[PDB]
RNA sequence: UCAAAGUUUGAGCUC
RNA sequence: UCUUUCUCGAUUCCGUGGGUGGUGGUGCAUGGCCGUUCUUAGUUGGUGGAGCGAUUUGUCUGGUUAAUUCCGAUAACGAACGAGACUCUGGCAUGCUAACUAGUUACGCGACCCCGGUCGGCGUAACUUCUUAGAGGGACAAGUGGCGUUCAGCCACCCGAGAUUGAGCAAUAACAGGUCUGUGAUGCCCUUAGAUGUCCGGGGCUGCACGCGCGCUACACUGACUGGCUCAGCGUGUGCCUACCCUACGCCGGCAGGCGCGGGUAACCCGUUGAACCCCAUUCGUGAUGGGGAUCGGGGAUUGCAAUUAUUCCCCAUGAACGAGGAAUUCCCAGUAAGUGCGGGUCAUAAGCUUGCGUUGAUUAAGUCCCUGCCCUUUGUACACACCGCCCGUC
């Protein structure tokens, strides 16, 4: 009845979009992007483990079933 | 100063691996690119060097319990033959990738065939692992 | 002659091959430690064998 | 039931020399557990056996797959005529 | 449930008729005493004889 | 300490004791028997039980009264053993307490 | 020892051995009186004592079958000459024993003694003796087609449980009537 | 020794299971002494069901 | 403070 | 079978008497064996009493008890089975008896790490704390409140390492559900040489448009794919005949499987019973997906005398429905239900049958008999082969 058709790849606009708003959530999770911009799960692992190559996000807690990940501690 | 169980496994097979690499001397087998990890596993393993994951972790078996054999390394690394419809059973490694990651330990002088038998880790190996012991628990510290 | 007719199936193996001892029957062969009898016998005969009700 | 003339002299001094005789009812037997010095199959002795029980000669039990025959005073008597040996000797059920 | 059974309880009765005195409201001291006077085989038998006939005797004191 | 992810198990009642009671000790644990879960819920009332012990029998008593009653005013497991075991299927059935399958049709 | 056999093995070929015994000696004294067997297994010689209530009478001519039994037991189980030997032991509860005193009245029920009286007498011959109790059913067809049950019971008698094991002898036993065949279930 | 059996004459009754049980214990003893004095003491002082084997060395 | 609920091989029960 | 002719030496073949053989039919002719009712609390003589008799009272309005378990009321009394009891297991015994096929506590050395720590590398004896298992011993409503003849005891709480450890056995009586398909288990009737016997080889049971029941696998991310890490309990091991033992130690193939020496017939060798789960990082990415693995082409091995109805294992591939279960119905109150593997009988390949073994671990109820069944009392009955009953009229 219901499917995901998610992007494999981001564009550059989207890239622009990511590097605005992404590190804006207080979830950050491959899955929570994966739903937002309909983009697969483990590409969105990949982003999301960019965004700490970059050096833009903090890990709460990953493991192999499930990561967490967030914009650094707020205050 | 630090041993296998001091340290989190999984960064353990990762640095041991480079620091295998680094020595270049195991001798890894012809055969690593095509063999799969058991005829009853699907894809061959995750770590591209994985034919010294296996060799890492075999050696420190026998660190954990000297004397580990072929088969003794396969029953301790045993598990489901997940049988789909039909109903699971346990399952040995295969055998030629396990004997020959001993035969590997056993070149390059990690391993050492004991007096009336079985395998005992060598002044080298018992040096490689508390270095390397040392190097991860600096990288978990 | 008849020497090379009379027995001349393979009996090699199976609960079809040995057989109880009691009954000549191939239902339940008790095969552990040689005991070679049948769930029929076995049952009717394991108080005299030793075994018993303890659980 | 073909005896060689041999086993039939050798049968009855069997049975005389022991008086009383057991043997498994098994037809499916190449050799004689009890009495492997000789081959003769259970088959043979199973045939020759219920043949003398047939005309009185021994008497009947059977248990599990096995049976069993005691050879009366009119066997031993029958023996000794047949095999015309003296009243002195004896089988060793009769000997003491 | 702890219940006396009719060899429990005509026991307790023969016990404490027979020897009133002897017995008392405590089960392991009173054990002592039927355990002598009285050859228990059971030890489960002669702990539920005593600790009845210690009740009961408890009753009769009241 | 493997498994990690049972650790606050084993910290409750050392959190719960304190530093200043464990302090003077170091305890190794042997483990046998049941499973993985099963012994790690034991080793946590073991060294419980055995600081308990060491001051109840090494030193004066007091200190094993208190440390056991504070045991006590937070929670009764530590104290009563958990006689659960696992149940054996039965013949007679497909699972551990169905007697056979009564089949209609 | 040279052949070396197992703990395990060994010990369940004693097992086949004592019920295969156990099977002849009732199939040996049914018309002389079994009340059944005693495999002492002694060193070296194993002591295989025949029970029966009336020992010389079920004995018969000079020890005779006593001395083809013996012969018997070495034949088929390959004892060393005079390694095994029998004994026809006095039976306690002469009574009792079932299947000697059971199958012995299995057989005058044979005879044509009537059911009723022929089990209250031994009932009674015993209880003379000093029997607790029985529950004696014989099933079949009697009188008839249908399968009529007769049911012999006196006295305080149990059941279940273990003590049963070696309070209540058992007997289950297949009689050959002109009319058919009787079940027999001696409790 | 464990053992699993069925009551049933047919297939047709119920499918009953046993669970038999048959424990096999074992004693040993080990003496010092010359081989006759042991000789003496073993001849006496056995019962049916028990099993004695004395390995000489 | 009351809507309804039908049947059952010919192939052998029994002092 | 034919031309043909040789052995042993009356044993036998063939007839006739008469047995005998038959996995013939019939377990609805039989013995014996199961389940369910029924895991509940119930059942039966004797004597006396009440009744022409069939029978009843005993065996109870009530209290009580988990219990027809007990008390007491009382034309009844004393008994019996079953429950319970018993036997075994768990548990309390640092106590008795004790052990180089079990270890132990005192130390020291050695290589290294920063004196010590580690080591199934070595040495110093006693003993039985641990270990193994015989004898004994051990907990009982032991404490309290209400309630109650202040009786039996309940409920609740306290008191405690235990205040039900868990089984086995399991009453009378059924079903005309089943077993002659385990056997020379077996009744009766029938058969036996021009055979309905038997032997040799082969077949159906696996034969397939169709349907069901027990079962197996699913629909995924709380999860799968790929590495690493970790405590067990059930176990076994070379056999009378009987072909296949457990297996340590070094080499060969993905797999079936191939070459050196050892220990063990076993607490000595297998074996520290080298389980999974768990635990860590990747990878997958919500997809009829790496979910699901049915079906089968071609080929390589082993199990077996022989598999076409694939012997099994192996190698590469196609890849049905199934997106969490409608009316229905299986399963469950505590370490239970449910996840997850591990072993055994059988056993050549080795668990697809079947029966166990560990491992992780809830919800709910302390209530009731509405449903479903059950158990008692009363009651009505034209049923009594008993509502799966009997029974009425037209045509
Ligand atoms: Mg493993
Ligand atoms: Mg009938
Ligand atoms: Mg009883
Ligand atoms: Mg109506
Ligand atoms: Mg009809
Ligand atoms: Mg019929
Ligand atoms: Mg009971
Ligand atoms: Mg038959
Ligand atoms: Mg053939
Ligand atoms: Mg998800
Ligand atoms: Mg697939
Ligand atoms: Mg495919
Ligand atoms: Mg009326
Ligand atoms: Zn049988």
């Amino acid at each position: 009845r219901d499917k995901l058709n998610n992007l494999v790849l981001f564009d550059k606009a989207t890239y622009d979009k990511l590097c605005k708003e992404v590190p804006n959530y207080k979830l950050i999770t491959p899955a929570v992007v994966s739903e937002r911009l309909k983009i697969r799960g483990s590409l969105a692992r990949a982003a999301l483990q960019e965004l700490l190559s970059k050096g833009l996000i903090k890990l709460v807690s990953k493991h192999r079933a499930q990561v967490i990940y967030t914009r650094n501690t707020k205050g | 100063g630090v041993t296998v169980k001091d340290v989190n496994q999984q960064e353990f097979v990762r640095a041991l691996a480079a620091f295998l690499k680094k020595s270049g001397k195991l001798k890894v087998p012809e055969w690593v690119d095509t063999v799969k990890l058991a005829k009853h596993k699907e894809l061959a393993p995750y770590d591209e060097n994985w034919f010294y994951t296996r060799a890492a972790s075999t050696a420190r078996h026998l660190y954990l319990r000297g004397g580990a054999g072929v088969g003794s390394m396969t029953k301790i690394y045993g598990g489901r033959q997940r049988n789909g419809v039909m109903p699971s059973h346990f399952s040995r490694g295969s055998k030629s990738v396990a004997r020959r990651v001993l035969q590997a330990l056993e070149g390059l002088k990690m391993v050492e065939k004991d007096q009336d038998g079985g395998r005992k880790l060598t002044p080298q190996g018992q040096r490689d692992l508390d270095r390397i012991a040392g190097q991860v628990a600096a990288a978990k510290k | 002659g008849h020497q090379q007719l009379y027995w001349s199936h393979p009996r090699k193996f199976g609960q079809g091959s040995r057989s109880c001892r009691v009954c000549s029957n191939r239902h339940g062969l008790i095969r552990k430690y040689g005991l070679n009898m049948c769930r029929q016998c076995f049952r009717q005969y394991a108080k005299d064998i030793g075994f018993i009700k303890l659980d | 039931m073909l005896m060689p003339k041999k086993n039939r002299i050798a049968i009855y001094e069997l049975l005389f020399k022991e008086g009383v005789m057991v043997a498994k009812k098994d037809v499916h037997m190449p050799k004689h557990p009890e009495l492997a010095d000789k081959n003769v199959p259970n088959l043979h002795v199973m045939k020759a056996m219920q043949s003398l029980k047939s005309r009185g000669y021994v008497k009947e039990q059977f248990a599990w797959r096995h049976f069993y025959w005691y050879l009366t005073n009119e066997g031993i008597q029958y023996l000794r005529d047949y095999l015309h040996l003296p009243p002195e000797i004896v089988p060793a059920t009769l000997r003491r | 449930g702890r219940v006396r059974t009719k060899t429990v309880k005509k026991a307790a009765r023969v016990i404490i008729e027979k020897y009133y005195t002897r017995l008392g409201n405590d089960f392991h001291t009173n054990k002592r005493v039927c355990e002598e006077i009285a050859i228990i085989p059971s030890k489960k038998l002669r702990n539920k004889i005593a600790g009845y006939v210690t009740h009961l005797m408890k009753r009769i004191q009241r | 300490i493997e498994p990690r992810t049972l650790q606050y198990k084993l910290l409750e009642p050392v959190l719960l004791l304190g530093k200043e009671r464990f302090a003077g000790v170091d305890i190794r644990v042997r483990v046998k028997g049941g499973g993985h879960v099963a012994q790690i819920y034991a080793i946590r009332q073991s060294i419980s039980k055995a600081l308990v012990a060491y001051y109840q029998k090494y030193v004066d008593e007091a200190s094993k009264k208190e440390i056991k009653d504070i045991l006590i005013q937070y929670d009764r497991t530590l104290l009563v053993a958990d006689p659960r075991r696992c149940e054996s299927k039965k013949f007679g059935g497909p699972g551990a307490r169905a007697r056979y399958q009564k089949s209609y049709r | 020892m040279a052949v070396q056999i197992s703990k395990k093995r060994k010990f369940v070929a004693d097992g086949i051995f004592k019920a295969e015994l156990n099977e002849f000696l009732t199939r040996e004294l049914a018309e002389d009186g079994y009340s059944g067997v005693e495999v002492r297994v002694t060193p070296t010689r194993t002591e295989i004592i025949i029970l029966a209530t009336r020992t010389q009478n079920v004995l018969g001519e000079k020890g005779r079958r006593i001395r083809e039994l013996t012969a018997v037991v070495q034949k088929r189980f390959g004892f060393p000459e005079g390694s095994v030997e029998l004994y026809a032991e006095k039976v306690a509860t002469r009574g009792l024993c079932a299947i000697a005193q059971a199958e012995s009245l299995r057989y005058k029920l044979l005879g044509g003694l009537a059911v009723r009286r022929a089990c209250y007498g031994v009932l009674r011959f015993i209880m003379e003796s000093g029997a607790k109790g029985c529950e004696v059913v014989v099933s079949g067809k009697l009188r008839g087609q249908r399968a009529k049950s007769m049911k012999f019971v006196d006295g305080l008698m149990i059941h279940s449980g273990d003590p049963v094991n070696y309070y209540v002898d058992t007997a289950v036993r297949h009689v050959l009537l002109r009319q058919g065949v009787l079940g027999i279930k001696v409790k | 020794l464990r053992i699993t059996t069925r009551k049933t004459p047919c297939g047709e009754g119920s499918k009953t299971w046993d669970r038999f049980q048959m424990r096999i214990h074992k004693r040993l003893i080990d003496l010092h002494s010359p081989s006759e004095i042991v000789k003496q003491i073993t001849s006496i002082s056995i019962e049916p069901g028990v099993e004695v084997e004395v390995t000489i060395a």
